[PDB]
RNA sequence: ACUCGUGCCCCGUGUGGCGAAAGGGAAGCCGGUUAAUAUUCCGGCACCUGGAUGUGGGUUUUGCGCGGCAACGCAACUGAACGCGGAGACGACGGCGGGGGCCCCGGGCAGAGUUCUCUUUUCUUCUUAACGGUCUAUCACCCUGGAAACAGUUUGUCUGGAG
RNA sequence: ACAACCAACUUAGAACUGGUACGGACAGGGGGAAUCUGACUGUCUAAUUAAAACAUAGCAUU
């Protein structure tokens, strides 16, 4: 048989992300002393479309505090913030809406963005239109801070870590439906090379796994297990269950 | 190629070390006297509407550059 | 005139893509074709540029909004809880 | 209450002496025939002088501490009102709408204004005034 | 009405082969090859165009005296005025604010 | 309070007022406004320029709690309105507080 | 900084190449000319870049122009490091307005065609480059002033006490 | 409120007239009642298959 072409995207060529109308990676300012020890206030210039990102970035122009230099930096937008606004970085900036904060001084209950995973990685968790991440709880003497995530799950995180107050901008985008073949690859011809997909059982048994036939059928379990080998995992790979959801799920 | 306003700028010009030659063209159709002064840059026209000026400047002219009075049906 | 019974902004896609489907597109086209008043200006010259971007046509400011209405509920009640919360911690 | 009167010391907000300090000689708060509103004649610096150390010379010094002054006839809207002030009895009446008329005049006061302005400077006094506005 | 063509051996419309059609004294009707546009300069904080400056290509204006390419004010390009007037006034309140709060934290906060 | 409105009716029943902000900087200039009304919605610049002039004028400032929309509104005015002066206060008390 | 290259003193986070005859980009037009080249040759008239030092002009002599309320103007009218900004520099489509060229109509000039009869007729020519000077040319911005009996205004819109 | 001067075309109405003819060439939709099927626009076996096949938006699962 073939290389399949889920197999084929690993290898990058035509799968490779578009990044010519990229201009810069969202991430917090690097961590140091000032927003170690207390605050540093930047002035937002613009809020800008990022094209293959559903949400609004921000660039935000701060002061050096070692050079006359003045530093711009890329912010992804939490909603609420506009153009003129000044925000604060830091251990001791105020609890409002685009400040960046670390987590141990933000009570429990407030939602933030770009969470960082760990103190100065700049921003992993809960950056996209419409989420954020809420400060469950805190454990002082362990020095941590349990947060709950967009997707449900539970995770903790060490109380250092930093977070921009309020929830990314760009709202319900998929409140409306695409609509058209062409609004789907407009979506993704600025993102990647994954638009259309043939379905497997409509290829040949040289191409896919579900390969032919003679009616279009799988022919045999679509749950596919954890430990399949690279070439078989096509379908649901280690599902634990099939089916309409018809109630609430137990796991989250 | 510039245009002169005033007869004392157009001698002056022409007093230049680098103004090379100068030449008369007569439009007696529109009574018009041009006088032209090629200097290293630029070529500097003065128009007169009147004969007499044209020949009180002619004759106060520095005389070590050349004057021409532009033949009808210049020859290539 | 009306011009049209129902279908309202969403008559540009005539007879396709399905009446549920139209009509759930044309709740989302009328906010995010309609003009907002500036909070900071008080002009009724807000409109959408981008898909979460607001700028206002007479002050020229832009903030990050939802992507088809300037405000979200949730952002809304996010900005009430937390001044809530932060009051009652500083005071 | 009036607060731009005579000594009342101003920012220049327009033109090219903008953000220039200057000091009221004579406020004109109905309009004449030439300027129909409310104006003020002015004398201010042009030209700061320059910082000075404990370590440079007494000629550096001096040579630093040159003010070069300006003249003018401003809009009131074309100022920004400060809370400070300058009472200097040798700018009592240096302008009177009519040096305006005659560039002579104008260097007469101009030269006036800088030696009063100078004598104040090097007294330590109004550092304010003579301290450039960073925008 | 005769017809016209390139005077280069660009054939293709590619917005830097811009031409205009002329009449020659020869009497004939040719193309004359144009550059781009100028384009005027934007002040830095508003974003407007700057008044009293030569919409020109960047390399020209390194030919223009300097008073065509300014206007005699402070941050005479790049901004455009009333820019300079909002950060004439601004700074100055700023400073007052700054004054007034040191003082009045001097007096209410160390006056023991 | 709230009955800054009622207070703002009778003054522009019975005394004079002056809405908008060249005409209010005119008023603080001249030395007859008795008291500024600046809108929430204010530009921060503006609102401390006119803080500033009102300081030098001694005249007393009131922070209206609504916008300029709702302020015009109050003046009685199909149009908005960031700041005004009270050239006289009639009948109204306005000045009291 | 020395007679003489080699004596020092500051800044530093960076520290390669190739890759477009349609992307970016300093500057040339007209007339004529050959059997065959020409925006390349010839004639006239220009422009750009780099380097040098002159004449005049301007500014100053303890100093680095003047004018205008202002938007800004004027032939210049000092300016290291360091920093900020602009230009280069940007999609597709729609109607509207200005300009060039072409087309069309009328009259006149010169030539040609037709003319048993008719046709003040049919056709052709009547041109003006780069580069400059000067005066204008929507949008915008400034000053005065303070608008409801709201007003101005586009084919469409929109704009105004933030004037 | 009329007169004069300037300027194109677009529309409407009437009389007369001939071959009862006139979008006179050219240019230029046949239509209707239903059934099966794919929602639609789009794509493919270059050189025997253009389709009901593929894609699609939507839905659902992992
Ligand atoms: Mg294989
Ligand atoms: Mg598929
Ligand atoms: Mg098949
Ligand atoms: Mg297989
Ligand atoms: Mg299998
Ligand atoms: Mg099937
Ligand atoms: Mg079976
Ligand atoms: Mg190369
Ligand atoms: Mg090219
Ligand atoms: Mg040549
Ligand atoms: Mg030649
Ligand atoms: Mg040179
Ligand atoms: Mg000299
Ligand atoms: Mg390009
Ligand atoms: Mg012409
Ligand atoms: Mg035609
Ligand atoms: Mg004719
Ligand atoms: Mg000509
Ligand atoms: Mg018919
Ligand atoms: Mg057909
Ligand atoms: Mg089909
Ligand atoms: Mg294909
Ligand atoms: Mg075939
Ligand atoms: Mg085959
Ligand atoms: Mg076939």
């Amino acid at each position: 048989g073939r290389v399949i072409r889920n197999q084929r995207k690993g290898r990058g060529s035509v799968f490779t992300a578009h990044t010519r109308l990229r201009k810069a990676p969202a991430k917090f300012r690097p961590l140091d002393y000032a927003e170690r020890h207390g605050y540093i206030r930047g002035i937002v210039k613009e809020i800008i479309h990022d094209p293959g990102r559903g949400a609004p970035l921000a660039r935000v122009v701060f002061r050096s505090p070692y050079k006359y230099k003045q530093i711009t930096e890329t912010f992804i937008a939490n909603e609420g913030m506009y153009t003129g606004q000044f925000i604060y970085a830091g251990k001791n900036a105020a609890l409002t809406v685009g400040n960046i904060l670390p987590l141990s001084s933000v009570p429990e209950g407030t939602v933030v963005s770009n969470v960082e995973e760990k103190p100065g990685d700049r921003g992993a968790l809960g950056r996209t239109s419409g989420n954020y991440v809420t400060v469950v709880g805190h454990n002082p003497d362990e020095g941590k801070t349990r947060i709950k995530l967009p997707s449900g799950a539970k995770k903790v995180v060490p109380s250092s870590s930093r977070g921009m107050i309020g929830i990314v901008a760009g709202g319900g985008r998929t409140d409306k439906p695409l609509l058209k073949a062409s609004r789907a690859k407009h979506k993704f011809a600025v993102k990647r090379n994954r638009w259309p997909k043939t379905r497997g059982v409509a290829m040949n048994p040289v191409d896919h796994p579900h390969g032919g036939g003679n009616h279009q059928h799988i022919g045999k379990a679509s749950t596919i297990s954890r430990y399949a080998a690279q070439g078989q995992k096509a379908g649901l790979i280690a599902a634990r269950r099939t089916g309409l959801l018809r109630g609430t799920q137990k796991t989250k | 190629p510039q245009e002169v306003s005033d007869i004392k700028k157009f001698i002056e010009i022409c007093r230049r070390k680098d103004a090379s030659s100068a030449r008369i063209k007569k439009n007696p159709k529109t009574q018009q006297i041009k006088f032209k002064v090629r200097c290293q840059r630029f070529l500097y026209t003065l128009v007169l509407k009147d004969s007499d000026k044209a020949e009180k400047l002619k004759q106060s002219l520095p005389p070590n550059l050349q004057i021409k009075d532009v033949p009808k049906r210049n020859k290539r | 005139s009306k011009r049209t019974k129902k279908v309202g902004i969403s008559g540009k896609y005539g007879t396709r893509y399905g009446a549920s489907l139209r009509k759930l597109v044309k709740k989302q086209e009328v906010t995010q074709h309609a003009r907002y008043t500036c909070t900071f200006c008080g002009k009724n010259s807000v409109r959408r540029t981008a898909v979460g971007i607001w700028s206002c046509k007479s002050c020229k400011k832009t903030m990050a909004g939802g992507a088809y209405t300037v405000s979200t509920p949730a952002a809304a009640a996010m900005r009430s809880t937390l001044r809530r919360l932060r009051e009652i911690t500083e005071a | 209450m009036k607060f731009l009167k005579t000594s009342r010391v101003c920012l220049v907000t327009r033109g090219r002496y903008a953000g220039k300090k200057v000091v009221i000689i004579q406020p004109v708060d109905q309009g004449t025939k030439s300027h129909p509103y409310g104006h003020a004649l002015v004398a201010g610096i042009e030209r700061y002088p320059s910082k000075i150390t404990r370590r440079m010379s007494k000629a550096r010094i001096e040579k630093r501490s040159k003010i070069k002054p300006f003249i003018k006839v401003i809009n009131y809207n074309h100022l920004m009102p400060t809370r400070y002030t300058l009472e200097l009895e040798g700018l009592k009446a240096v302008i009177n709408a009519d040096t305006f008329k005659e560039p002579s005049q104008r260097e007469e006061a101009k030269k006036t204004v800088k030696k009063v302005l100078e004598d104040r400077y090097n007294s330590g006094k109004n550092r304010w005034f003579f301290t450039p506005l960073r925008f | 009405p005769t017809r016209v063509t390139y005077r280069r051996r660009n054939p293709y419309n590619t917005t830097s082969n811009r031409t205009r059609v002329i009449k020659t004294p020869g009497g004939q009707l040719r193309v004359l090859h144009i550059k781009k546009r100028g384009t005027a300069p934007k002040c830095g904080d508003c974003g407007i165009k700057l008044p009293g400056i030569p919409a020109l290509r960047p390399r020209e204006y390194a030919t223009i005296s300097k008073p065509k390419k300014t206007v005699q004010r402070a941050y005479g390009g790049s901004r455009c005025g009333n820019c300079v007037r909002d950060r004439i006034i601004r700074a100055f309140l700023i400073e007052e604010q700054k004054i007034v709060k040191k003082v009045l934290k001097e007096q209410s906060q160390a006056e023991k | 309070a709230q009955s800054i409105g009622a207070k703002l009716a009778l003054v522009i029943k019975s005394g004079k007022v002056v809405l908008g902000y060249r005409s209010t900087l005119k008023a603080l200039r001249s030395g007859k406004a008795k008291l500024i009304l600046i809108a929430a919605n204010t530009p921060p610049l503006r609102k401390s320029e006119l803080e500033y002039y009102s300081m030098m004028s001694k005249t007393p400032v009131h922070h209206y709690s609504g916008t300029n929309i709702e302020l015009g509104t109050a003046c009685g005015k199909l149009f908005r309105c960031s700041t005004m002066a009270i050239l006289d206060a009639g009948d109204s008390d306005i000045l009291a507080d």
